[PDB]
């Protein structure tokens, strides 16, 4: 009855240094709906993240998109941290540009 | 346009 | 193709922290186009799609006050369902609603639906006939009985057959360029090592609309596989991936196939 979020991080476009892109954090398959989602640039929260595409599935679990405009560099690192009541600790999923 | 929902 | 108008509706009690949070999010097909959130600064229906800027002040006022009625209506349901389920009045609970209609390309009704869930389990749903209800349990029966006695199915059928369809037509036409478009997948395959002497082959599809797509891996004819649910990429297009673990030195015998509304011939690629 409580479902653990799946957190996927991924850019809109194949990442290339210096190119505007969108970073996404899709937080999925969760219940209850109360949830916290922070996107992070080098450990620091990114301001003005957009919450979009909220839906549910057959099994009624929640789905929502966090996303933001970013320009990747080689040194910068991006992650998404989510606090949900089904998780002992807040889970950070890091962006893997080679995925 | 959404429906006016009923009570349950 | 056929198209959909969908409202995802959610009311969430927060006892001790005030009134329940109420959200209505609407989609045409796979595109979010409207939203009301009771936690916004000053809650009112807002456009989420550029083409909805066309609609005038009367539309936004009419949807907003409808929204605000529903907020109250679901407020009462939450209190009602505590009674139905003999639940404490200090826990947070959720009501969810999926409400909408699908039409065929001739703009006529294929299907209407309205489904409710309490705390993530089914509660009640309009049946396909569009005259009767199916209730998930003893609580839902009480609700069922009220809707039968009040004739809600028939009012709901006027909505699914009339209001829901005519507005879907309106929105398609109003948002033709965005909603009737097709963006085709661009695909590419990535390689990863492992132990003991194996390899993960991952196939990416990117930039596509509508959200519907099929990705398969093949070893010389027979289809094979980890994947992710197709997912929004933040600009109104979607992506997916599908991976297979193969033997190191046999990568060339595996190919990824991508089928999409925007690919006359499905794509074939390999590492």
């Amino acid at each position: 009855i409580q479902k653990t979020p799946q957190i996927q991080v991924y850019s809109r476009h194949p990442p290339e240094n210096g190119k505007p892109n969108i970073l996404n954090c899709y937080v999925t398959q969760f219940h209850p709906p109360h949830i916290e989602i922070q996107m992070l640039k080098n450990g620091k929260k990114i301001p003005k993240v957009e919450m979009s595409d909220m839906s549910f599935s057959k099994d009624w679990s929640f789905y929502i998109l966090a996303h933001t405009e970013f320009t990747p560099t080689e040194t910068d690192t991006y992650a998404c941290r989510v606090k949900h009541d089904s998780m002992a600790e807040p889970k950070t999923v890091y962006w893997d540009r080679d995925m | 346009a959404v429906y006016n929902f009923a009570t349950m | 193709g056929p198209h959909s108008l969908r409202y995802f509706v959610t009311a969430v009690s927060r006892p001790g922290l005030g009134e329940p949070r109420y959200m209505e999010v609407g989609y045409v097909d796979d595109t979010e186009f409207v939203r009301f959130d009771s936690d916004a600064e000053n809650p009112r229906y807002e456009p989420r799609a550029r083409w909805m800027e066309q609609e005038g002040p009367e539309y936004w006022e009419r949807e907003t006050q409808k929204a605000k009625g529903n907020e109250q209506s679901f407020r009462v349901d939450l209190r009602t369902l505590l009674g139905y389920y003999n639940q404490s009045k200090g826990g947070s609970h959720t009501i969810q609603v999926i409400s909408g209609c699908e039409v065929g390309s001739d703009g006529r009704l294929l299907r209407g639906y309205q489904q409710y869930a309490y705390d993530g389990c089914d509660y009640i749903a309009l049946n396909e006939d569009l005259k009767t209800w199916t209730a998930a349990d003893m609580a839902a029966l009480i609700t069922k009985h009220k809707w039968e006695q009040a004739g809600e199915a028939e009012r709901l059928r006027a909505y699914l057959e009339g209001t829901c369809v005519e507005w879907l037509r309106r929105y398609l036409k109003n948002g033709n360029a965005t909603l009737l478009r097709t963006d085709s997948p661009k695909a590419h395959v990535t390689h990863h090592s492992r132990p003991e002497d194996k390899v993960t082959l991952r196939c990416w599809a990117l930039g596509f609309y509508p959200a519907d797509i099929t990705l398969t891996w093949q070893l010389n004819g027979e289809e094979l596989m980890e994947l992710v649910e197709t997912r929004p990429a933040g600009d109104g297009t979607f992506q997916k991936w599908a991976s297979v673990v193969v033997p190191l030195g046999k990568e060339q015998y595996y190919t990824c196939h991508v089928y999409h509304q925007g690919l006359p011939e499905p794509l074939t690629l390999r590492w």
